[PDB]
């Protein structure tokens, strides 16, 4: 069982679903067409908030291609959009990572939300992770029993 | 790669980097307007300097994207809006001098006081001053003095400053590939690129003149009806065939004729509709007014408000050492933050001002999904029209009776309807000819067809020709009276008011015809109707990415402005005025003057 967690805005919650496109579901984290898991999210506005801007969360926005399902990318290169070679930040050279800056004075869709994804795996291996149901014991009676 | 992808990337990055700065500037402005302290002033100045530096570093950099190679309409419009240089084409010395002149004129206009001639120690302010004096007064000499001293004290120290301001504006217009300031003002009503929806800066003047040619008879009849009672009000003062004095229109400038309702009442024996006593007896407050406004706006098919709208807005005057401005303004801070600053009292005008502010907030929330460069209305007076079409619907006797403010034993007669129509006319039509004359005079001054030694002469000629008002005392070319107005001294336009006055009636007729209303037009009500709400939301969601012509055609089915709604609304009042003036005289002579005898 794998547990994936990330922090996004209130409007980007609908993008985390099998069969969705955009910026977060195509450049930061993409889900495959088939995924037998659960998506859990909640409001964390009062937890992750600070006055004068909270510039601690980053995200990838500009890239040359898209991300495959279950792919990691921690590249910090300079994106190129023209025909001239990259020689530092300037014309046609922008930083791929941007900050959010969450504040407790925003609306209802511009708040930080913590989303947790749980992935299940079943291969040719013993299953030591099960789920939960025990009753009492009676004696001197013709009853039905079940001992493991 | 291509230029379109780079342009879209640059626009997205600009929006992402400017949204936070705009939010910070709005928060600083809100903190300055809520609490007047030195720290708030410093924070507002710092935010303004940062925004100016951002606009400077973003300008003169996006010029690498030609407009002749862009095929997308939205991208082309955004690039054209971002490539506007502005006052940066001039030198630093000229810009500094212009800013100094602007600050000096603002300080002079904001600091005004008139002292008594017989007692130099008795100096009165403006608002606890000449405004309250002209509000309630029954003397001729007092109003004449309050007009003459006002137009002579604050109307003789702004002539060369205004001349230099006009010269600098003309130079800036000629430097930005324009003709004059009038072209820069009319450039907002320009749509190029879409076939069948083009609009130039010359057709608007023709349409305004064509509408004025039909409005003029109604204004003449109204002026005759007003003079018929003004002759009996002030004996030996009003001429039977002459014009009217400038210090008797109701206020200092004579823009609104609301103060003349007490003297021009058709039937004084009939009671008036005052829901103030009912609200005092029921012990209401601003919260109840806002709740009623919300229930009214939701019943037509509009979403509810947010929690921050109620937990962050200031809807009650604190009444303490903390000073604030009680001017009702709509604020759009962004990121889902909408606040209203208003000192709401238990009166009748506040009940309509709350609905106006709620309509402004709904309009601002309508285009919340548009990009940062498109979060604006299709026209300047569009927000005011959307607010007025709701304020007039909320000010109907049926709506007040359905909520329990009016007694069920009220018998609606014809005299009450005539009085209501006259009160609405003296407020709506009483400002259209003056606005048109002032706008035409400003356009002729900015164009350069009027010599410098004939400004006041042409001003008084246009006055006596359009408005029909003669001055009590002749003034030479040393005065600067036309520049004594707030909108004139702060670089504001006036065609927006006329466009809003037309669009409000157009939208009212559209909504009353779409809701399948039967009977008179002044008895129409858009309450409990989802079709009209959906039809309005289908147009408010456009914002600024679509031309105003298409948005108007999708609502009323027309591309240009029309005056038929106003005529259909005032037909009963017009017939009543004609029946009353059948035994009276219509017209006025421009040769008569109070200083002729």
């Amino acid at each position: 069982v794998y547990a994936d967690s990330f922090v996004i805005k209130g409007n980007e919650v609908s993008q985390i679903a099998p069969g969705q496109t955009g910026n977060i579901a195509d450049y930061n984290y993409k889900l495959p067409d088939d995924f037998t898991g659960c998506v859990i999210a909640w409001n964390s506005n009062k937890l992750d908030s600070k006055h004068s801007g909270n510039y601690d969360y980053w995200y990838r926005l500009f890239r040359k291609s898209k991300l495959k399902p279950f792919e990691r990318d921690i590249s910090t290169e300079i994106y190129q959009a023209g025909n001239k070679p990259c020689k530092g930040k300037g014309p046609n050279c922008y930083f791929p990572l941007q900050s959010y800056g969450f504040r407790p004075t925003y609306g209802v869709g511009h708040q930080p939300y913590r989303v947790v994804v749980l992935s299940f795996e079943l291969l040719h291996a013993p299953a030591t992770v099960c789920g939960p149901k025990s009753t009492n014991l009676v004696k001197n009676k013709c009853v039905n029993f079940n001992f493991n | 790669s291509t230029i379109e992808e780079q342009a879209k990337t640059f626009l997205d990055k600009f929006n992402h980097e400017a949204e936070d700065l705009f939010y910070q500037s709005s928060l600083a402005s809100w903190n300055y307007n809520t609490n007047i302290t030195e720290e708030n002033v410093q924070n507002m100045n710092n935010a303004g300097d940062k925004w100016s530096a951002f606009l400077k570093e973003q300008s003169t950099l996006a010029q690498m994207y030609p407009l002749q190679e862009i095929q997308n309409l939205t991208v082309k419009l955004q690039l054209q809006a971002l490539q506007q240089n502005g006052s940066s084409v001039l030198s630093e010395d000229k810009s500094k001098r212009l800013n100094t002149i602007l600050n000096t004129m603002s300080t002079i206009y904001s600091t005004g006081k008139v002292c008594n001639p017989d007692n130099p120690q008795e100096c009165l302010l403006l608002e606890p001053g000449l405004n309250e004096i002209m509000a309630n007064s029954l003397d001729y000499n007092e109003r004449l003095w309050a007009w003459e001293s006002w137009r002579s004290e604050v109307g003789k120290q702004l002539r060369p400053l205004y001349e230099e301001y006009v010269v600098l504006k003309n130079e800036m217009a000629r430097a930005n590939h324009y003709e004059d300031y009038g072209d820069y003002w009319r450039g907002d009503y320009e749509v190029n690129g879409v076939d069948g929806y083009d609009y130039s800066r010359g057709q608007l003047i023709e349409d305004v003149e064509h509408t004025f040619e039909e409005i003029k008879p109604l204004y003449e009849h109204l002026h005759a009806y007003v003079r018929a009672k003004l002759m009996n009000a002030y004996p030996s003062y009003i001429s039977p065939i002459g014009c009217l004095p400038a210090h008797l229109l109701g206020d200092m400038w004579g823009r609104f004729w609301t103060n003349l309702y007490s003297l021009t009442v058709p039937f004084g024996q009939k009671p008036n509709i005052d829901v103030t006593d009912a609200m005092v007896d029921q012990a209401w407050d601003a919260q109840r007014i806002f709740k009623e406004a919300e229930k009214f706006f939701v019943s037509v098919g509009l979403p509810n408000m947010t929690q921050g709208f109620w937990e962050n807005s200031m809807l009650t005057d604190p009444g303490n050492v903390q000073k604030a401005v009680c001017h009702p303004t709509a604020w759009d801070l962004g990121k889902g933050d909408f606040r209203i600053l208003m000192c709401t009292k238990v009166t009748m005008d506040d009940f309509l001002t709350a609905h106006h502010e709620m309509g402004h907030i709904q309009y601002d929330m309508a285009y919340a999904a548009q990009p940062f460069l498109l979060r604006n209305g299709a026209n300047e007076g569009f927000h005011e029209a959307v607010g007025e079409i709701m304020s007039l619907s909320a000010a109907t006797p049926k709506h007040l009776k359905s909520i329990g403010l009016l007694s069920p034993d009220f018998q609606e007669d014809n005299e009450t309807e005539i009085n209501f129509l006259l009160k609405q006319a003296l407020t709506i039509v009483g400002t259209l000819p003056f606005t048109y004359m002032l706008e035409k005079w400003r356009w002729m001054v900015f164009k350069g067809e009027i010599p410098k030694d004939q400004w006041m002469k042409k001003w008084w000629e246009m006055k006596r020709e359009i408005v029909g008002v003669v001055e009590p005392v002749p003034h030479d070319e040393t005065y600067c009276d036309p520049a004594s107005l707030f909108h004139v001294s702060n670089d504001y336009s006036f065609i927006r008011y006329y466009t809003r006055t037309l669009y409000q009636f157009q939208f009212q007729e559209a909504l009353c015809q779409a809701a399948k209303h039967e009977g008179p037009l002044h008895k129409c009500d858009i309450s409990n109707s989802t079709e009209a709400g959906q039809k309005l939301f289908n147009m408010l969601r456009l914002g600024k990415s679509e031309p105003w012509t298409l948005a108007l055609e999708n609502v009323v089915g027309a591309k240009n402005m029309n005056v038929r709604p106003l005529l259909n609304y005032f037909e009963p009042l017009f017939t009543w005025l004609k029946d009353q003036n059948k035994n009276s005289f219509v017209g006025w002579s421009t040769d008569w003057s109070p200083y002729a005898d």
